């Protein structure tokens, strides 16, 4: 049981006479505060609110020179309580919207005082990180996402932050799964931003999402694009009798405009066209013309009949063939 | 929606950048309870799919009943379909669900355009 | 010996420092 007294005394010691206030070599070079992020996973994309809830185990090392021990050869994890008697740095998401650490069963956290001086700061943290989201190609976009991890109050001249490993400080991103998304790529850049007062550090954790269009393309597109097929049907029925055919042509638009409204609850509100009511609203169009189209030829008839029967029969597929691969091309790349 | 089958416990090691440690996983076997979404889906879908058949039986020329028919039906099976999307989350798998109820979207319209031929 | 000085300033500031009054109660707008 010497070991256990001789652990008291080192810990009561190093906590005695500690400063909060101060900073790791106040009045001395900046302090190297290494982080390291291992993302357990992102629970969601929130979209019509621009932003993604992501849950990490982040975890920030720097060097402290007063909480060195060397009598102990071994690496104490004191109780995740002692961390507020213990300098800390006052890191902060710029982009964070909302976040919390994990309390169940205690408050998620941990401290490590390695025997050279190094503390080992780590907290399980949930943040719904702010992303804007550029929705025009929507559900044929690459949505950029990033975390921007930066100190407060210190300045580069007292704080510095760097990734502690040139790339392995970020890990566990491989293994997400995530619902309608791919994560492609992700970066991590370490800038220093000058602001008016002077240059803070910076460290910006980016991933590049990718939609899955494999579920969207059954999801939204492929109704759509049956029922448009389905208006294509109307031009075969006949043109002495087609009082089946106008019937069967309004029937179409009241299944896109329904269509319509169960996708628009899960969109934003974006002016521009997006991908989807581009498309959405292209092959109502379409169907529309082709109840038009019903009207001028029924028009004619009753007021070169067959002829004006055929040549629109042949228009609508082709000039549809077209929409759609004008369509496909400008928003596929 | 589902039914305690059993529970199975584990304990491993796990390695992770902070070092080694322990995790004991509690396995609770559940087993899903199909009756509910049976009866609330699948039933009335499979419903929809008969009632394609009932136009099929619809004979003679007949054109105004056929077309009302075979249109009308695709109406009830958008609805079902958007139903099923609630309980459904954004995950990119090809739902059994979903497979199914797009079978029976393609067997309307393979009824309808069968319609169309004939015609 | 820097951070002594700091320290110390740190600690003699709030001597005397009344929080419950704004400054310059009844003298001057704040
Ligand atoms: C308490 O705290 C100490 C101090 O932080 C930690 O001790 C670490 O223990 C690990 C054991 O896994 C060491 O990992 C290995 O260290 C070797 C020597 O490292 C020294 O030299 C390198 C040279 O580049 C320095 O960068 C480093 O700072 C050290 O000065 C490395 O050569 C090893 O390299 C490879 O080892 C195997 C080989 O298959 C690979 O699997 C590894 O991935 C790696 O590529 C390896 O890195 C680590 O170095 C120790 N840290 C230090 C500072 O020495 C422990 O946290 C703990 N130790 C206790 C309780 O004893
Ligand atoms: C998701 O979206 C984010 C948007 O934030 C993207 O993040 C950008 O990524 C790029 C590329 O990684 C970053 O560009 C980087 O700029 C650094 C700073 O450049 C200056 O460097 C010195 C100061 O250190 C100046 O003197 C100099 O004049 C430059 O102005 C570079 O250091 C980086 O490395 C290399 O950049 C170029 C070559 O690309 C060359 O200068 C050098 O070879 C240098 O080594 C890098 O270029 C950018 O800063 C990030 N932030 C932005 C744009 O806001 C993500 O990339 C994106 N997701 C993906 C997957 O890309």
């Amino acid at each position: 049981p010497s070991n256990m007294s001789l652990v008291k005394e080192t810990v009561d010691r190093l906590l005695k006479g500690y400063d909060i206030r101060l900073r790791p070599d106040f009045g001395g070079p900046p302090v190297a505060v290494g982080m390291n992020i291992d993302i357990a996973s992102i629970d969601m994309v929130s979209e019509v609110n621009m932003d993604y809830t992501l849950t990490m185990y982040f975890q920030q090392a720097w060097r402290d020179k007063r909480l060195s021990y060397n009598v102990i050869p071994l690496n104490l994890t004191l109780d995740n309580r002692v961390a507020d008697q213990l300098w800390v740095p006052d890191t902060y998401f710029l982009n964070d919207k909302k976040s919390f650490v994990h309390g169940v069963t205690v408050k998620n956290r941990m401290i490590r005082l390695h025997p050279d001086g190094t503390v080992l700061y780590g907290l399980r943290i949930t943040t719904t990180a702010a992303c804007m989201m550029d929705l025009r190609r929507y559900p044929l976009d690459e949505q950029n996402c990033t975390l921007e991890i930066e100190s407060y109050g210190y300045t580069t001249d007292d704080i510095e932050f760097y990734w502690r490993g040139d790339d392995n400080a970020v890990t566990g991103v491989t293994k997400i799964e995530l619902p309608q998304f791919s994560i492609v790529d992700y970066k991590l850049i370490t800038k220093k931003v000058v602001f008016s007062t002077g240059s803070y550090p910076r460290l910006s954790l980016s991933f590049k999402l990718k939609r899955n269009i494999g579920y969207f393309i059954l999801q939204t597109y492929m109704p759509s694009i049956l029922i448009t097929i389905l208006s294509w049907v109307s031009f075969w029925i006949n043109y002495d009798a087609s009082a089946a055919r106008v019937a069967l042509g309004i029937t179409t638009v009241l299944t896109m405009t329904t269509i319509n409204t169960h996708l628009r609850e899960t969109l934003p509100k974006i002016p521009y066209v997006k991908a989807i009511d581009m498309y959405l609203m292209g092959c109502f169009v379409f169907v529309f013309m082709a109840l038009l189209e019903y009207a001028l030829v029924n028009y004619i008839f009753f007021g070169d009949v067959n002829a004006i029967d055929r040549w629109s029969r042949i228009f609508f597929p082709v000039v549809f063939s077209f929409f759609n691969i004008v369509y496909w091309l400008y928003y596929v790349n | 929606q589902f039914s305690f089958v059993g529970l199975r416990n584990t304990t491993e090691v796990v390695k992770t950048t902070s070092g080694d440690y322990v995790v004991m996983s509690v396995y609770f076997d559940l087993s899903r309870r199909m009756g509910y979404f049976t009866i609330q889906t699948y039933i009335p879908c499979t419903l929809i799919v008969v009632l394609s058949w009932v136009s099929f039986w619809i004979n003679k020329d007949a054109v105004p009943a056929r077309t009302s028919l075979g249109i009308t039906t695709v109406l009830t099976m958008t609805t079902l379909s958007t139903i099923a999307r609630k309980s459904l989350p954004k995950v990119s798998y090809v739902t059994a669900m979903d497979l199914f109820v797009s079978v029976c979207f393609i067997f309307v319209f393979s009824a309808l355009v069968e319609y169309g031929t004939l015609h | 010996d820097n951070t002594t000085v700091f320290t110390r300033i740190l600690d003699r500031l709030l001597d005397g420092y009344d929080n419950r009054l704004r400054p310059g109660l009844g003298e001057r707008v704040t």
